């Protein structure tokens, strides 16, 4: 995931005068919430436990 | 029984009575816990004195 | 540690790293059924930036900046060895695979 | 694949026969096809093979073509396209299709723009020459000032002078006096001394000089060119028909029409000469000539409609299309010259957005409005033009296009302002999102933002929002239920107290087809006054007994 | 170049990408790993002595 989805960060890191910009300014936050919450809830091996 | 909403709407009457159903338990238990706690802690100070 | 520091291909910037973190929870297992939301907390990461002499030949470095940023979420686990996910104990089964390399 | 062979051959100005295997088209195998297709490889690239020259290089300089205008310079599309890999993607074929253009940028596409203008600004010189076109040009304005008191209509959306926009209202009005003066002489001095015989050609030329400033909106311009295309085909339909009648009626093929028509076009004079020829076909005309005069008299009835002669149509309407051949080669060639810049912008947005492909081809249509409005006459570059206009054509290609739903665009991309702002929320409140934080980040109340979000996501069943209550549906398709609530309220409010049973129907539309104030109601209540209105509300306190609606409530439900 | 064809039939074999297309099967930032565990199994199934 760290080598397939980071595109806007990996792109826009090339362009700014980073003496006056910061190690944060383009990091999206939506996807790695649900995609790691629900890696335990809808993943190929993460069924409802046999309670 | 539960009721939920977008948070700026503080919660509906059937949840606001259940607030006082859940609060009763902690309101009581913390009033026992504080006594259970100091009946240990001050009993250690009391033991150092009894020595 | 397999991707960062991203010292950029453009040769003018670098997105450095120090380590991960987990913190800042709000739900607990009771709310993770009664409400239902997955028992989880934010993945946050220590990141940095450094830039060099543009103009001189005796100091080698000129700027240094460092912080944390968000980079995702992580589910949480009990003493009982369980997890709570959409109202329910949804739980990962381990795999038995051909060992990586060659066969 | 092909491009390797043809490009290195043209760079070399020469290509040896066997170099078809040194720079091979990585495509095909057609070894015996070579011995004739070599022909159009040589009239624009000639070379052959022997042991060694010593002083013999010059051969190209007496034996080769001179402009690479449209021929094997572009029909080579088929011979580079021909091997698309049978199952593999549109994200491959475009790489073969751009086997045409490499990188004509930074001055080559500026020369395409120079060649647009020796198109358009030279078609102008023949608008100024075809005597009907310069008439319909002024008929554009003479259709509208003619009614004694006007300001807009066809006065607006016209005049439109790219005199590098350097005019005022009176210099704009002078466009109908200056050019009108050059016109009203030339319009008939084309018949003084002869069509272009001495000074008639100079008069045409000076009208064609002033009209160089009459460079116009692409559709006011193309209206005048379409007028010249249609007025050409008034003659070309008649030629196309009468040549067919030389076969069909006369048995006199292609060349023999041209042999007789094209030096006295105007009338049945040349057709009567076609009888006078004799030969069995011409001999047949002595008992069918009437049926040809019944058609050729409507080539004559075009000169009779205008004061033209076909002597003008022979050259002017071709001079038009010599300008069009530049203007619309260049307004094609300019799109071709930029087909790569469309990928590098569009492919950013194709990032799963809807598909990896389709936005590029919508950018290739945004590029049409860009090529039409390319104001290089400000100074700026087509790179910046694409970064604005073609980028937002690429954006809109899946913003509201190809969706389930579509709205005025401020109310589309505002939903995406909120998703853009959420990049703070998810790390500053920083555990889950909360609209309560978005309210400070937008300085606005949640519901006047929910104005959009209540309906613009995929639209609930809101029939015509709420206005469907008062629209076209007020016909018996709804009002039969009104004529049921009215019945039930008419029942109860006529069993109630002998006085009180009037009042408690007034103001808002309850019981009558005009639910009056005092005058016609007090005269049916008698004795006293505005108890006539107060008892519409009195019911709240001794009609308190909630059973008092036991026969009223069904009309939410029928 | 023939390996570029084996992933892109009917498309020009862009010289430098013909090398990347193959070498990035085994050396890309995104597209290859074994862990130390899989390098150990690789060396083990080849009877190496390189620890």
């Amino acid at each position: 995931g760290l080598v397939r989805v980071e595109r806007a960060v990996k792109e826009r890191l090339s362009l700014g005068d980073l003496d006056t910009l910061m190690p944060q300014d383009m990091i999206n936050a939506k996807p790695i919430s649900a995609a790691v919450k629900e890696f335990f809830g809808s993943s190929q091996l993460s069924q409802f436990m046999d309670q | 029984v539960q009721v939920f909403t977008r948070d700026g709407v503080e919660k509906d009457k059937r949840a606001l009575e259940i607030e006082e159903m859940q609060l009763k338990q902690a309101k009581k238990d913390l009033s026992e816990e504080l006594q259970i706690l100091e009946a240990g802690l001050f009993s250690r100070i009391r033991a150092v004195l009894v020595a | 540690r397999s991707v960062f520091p991203i010292q950029s291909y453009s040769g003018n910037s670098e997105l450095q790293y120090v380590s991960y973190r987990l913190g800042e929870p709000v739900f607990d297992v009771q709310e993770c059924q009664i409400r239902g939301v997955t028992y989880s907390a934010p993945l946050r990461v220590k990141l940095r930036l450094v830039i060099y002499e543009r103009e001189a030949p005796e100091g080698t470095v000129k700027d240094i900046k460092e912080q944390e940023v968000y980079m995702g979420e992580i589910p949480l686990m009990t003493d009982n060895g369980t997890f709570v996910i959409n109202g329910t104990e949804r739980v990962i089964v381990s795999q038995l695979h051909r060992s990586p390399g060659v066969f | 694949q092909l491009k390797l062979l043809v490009t290195r051959g043209k760079e070399q100005g020469y290509l040896t026969y066997a170099e078809v295997n040194d720079h091979l088209p990585e495509d095909i195998v057609d070894s015996d096809q070579i011995e004739d297709i070599i022909q159009m490889i040589n009239d624009m690239g000639i070379q052959v093979m022997e042991e060694a020259p010593d002083a013999d290089d010059l051969m190209l300089a007496e034996n080769t073509a001179d402009e690479d205008a449209a021929e094997a310079a572009a029909q080579v599309l088929s011979s580079v396209e021909s091997e698309i890999g049978r199952t593999t993607d549109p994200v491959r074929m475009y790489m073969r299709e751009m086997g045409t253009v490499e990188l004509l940028t930074r001055e080559g596409e500026i020369d395409i723009a120079k060649r647009i203008e020796d198109g358009i600004n030279q078609v102008q010189c023949s608008v100024a020459e075809y005597p009907e076109a310069i008439t319909y040009l002024l008929e554009q304005y003479d259709r509208v000032e003619a009614e004694e008191a006007r300001l807009s209509d066809l006065i607006t959306g016209f005049v439109d002078p790219n005199a590098e926009n350097s005019i005022d209202p009176e210099l704009a009005r002078e466009k109908f006096a200056e050019l009108r003066a050059q016109y009203v002489v030339t319009r008939d001095t084309i018949k003084a001394k002869g069509r272009s015989h001495a000074t008639a050609q100079e008069e045409i030329l000076k009208l064609s000089e002033v009209f160089k400033q009459f460079r116009l909106v692409p559709k006011q311009f193309d209206y005048l060119v379409n007028s010249m295309r249609v007025m050409m085909d008034r003659v070309r339909t008649q030629e196309r028909l009468i040549m067919k009648l030389c076969v069909e009626q006369c048995k006199m093929p292609k060349k023999n029409f041209i042999t007789l028509f094209t030096g006295n076009e105007t009338s049945d004079t040349w057709f009567n000469a076609a009888i006078a020829m004799n030969k069995p076909w011409s001999e047949k005309l002595h008992d069918v000539s009437e049926e040809v005069h019944r058609a050729l008299q409507k080539l004559q009835q075009i000169e009779e409609e205008t004061g033209l002669t076909i002597e003008q149509v022979k050259d002017i309407n071709r001079r038009m299309s010599i300008g069009e051949a530049k203007a619309r080669r260049a307004k094609k060639e300019m799109v071709e010259a930029n087909l790569r810049l469309v990928i590098s912008i569009a492919k950013k947005y194709t990032n799963r957005g809807l598909q990896f492909l389709d936005l590029i081809q919508e950018g290739n249509i945004g590029l049409m409005k860009a090529v039409d409005k390319f104001e290089y006459r400000r100074g700026y570059k087509f790179s910046t033009y694409a970064t604005w206009w073609i980028r937002q054509a690429i954006t809109r290609s899946i913003a509201d296009q190809a969706r389930t739903i579509r709205i005025p665009v401020h109310m589309i991309e505002t939903i995406n302002k909120l998703n853009r702002i959420s990049r703070q929320m998810l790390q500053e409140m920083g555990r889950e999102p909360t609209p309560e934080e978005l309210a400070e980040r937008m300085l606005m109340p949640e519901d006047k933002i929910r104005k959009v979000l209540k309906i613009s996501m995929e639209t609930p069943i809101g029939d015509d929002e709420d206005s469907h209550l008062g629209i076209d549906f007020i016909e018996d398709t709804t009002s039969a239920t009104t004529e049921s609530l009215r019945a039930a309220t008419h029942d109860v409010l006529a069993g109630l107290t002998a006085r009180e049973a009037k009042v408690l129907r007034m103001r808002f539309g309850i019981d009558m087809n005009t639910d009056y104030t005092l005058e016609e109601v007090g005269k049916q209540f008698d004795v006293t006054r505005e108890r006539i209105r107060q008892i519409e509300a009195k019911a709240l306190r001794k009609l308190r007994h909630p059973s008092r609606s036991e026969v009223l409530r069904s009309f939410l439900d029928d | 170049v023939e390996i570029y064809r084996m992933m892109r039939p009917g498309e020009p074999p862009t010289r430098e990408a013909a090398e990347s297309l193959f070498e990035n099967l085994f050396f890309s930032e995104d597209r290859y790993d074994l862990s130390a565990v899989g390098r150990m199994k690789f060396n083990r199934s080849l009877l190496r002595e390189e620890i």
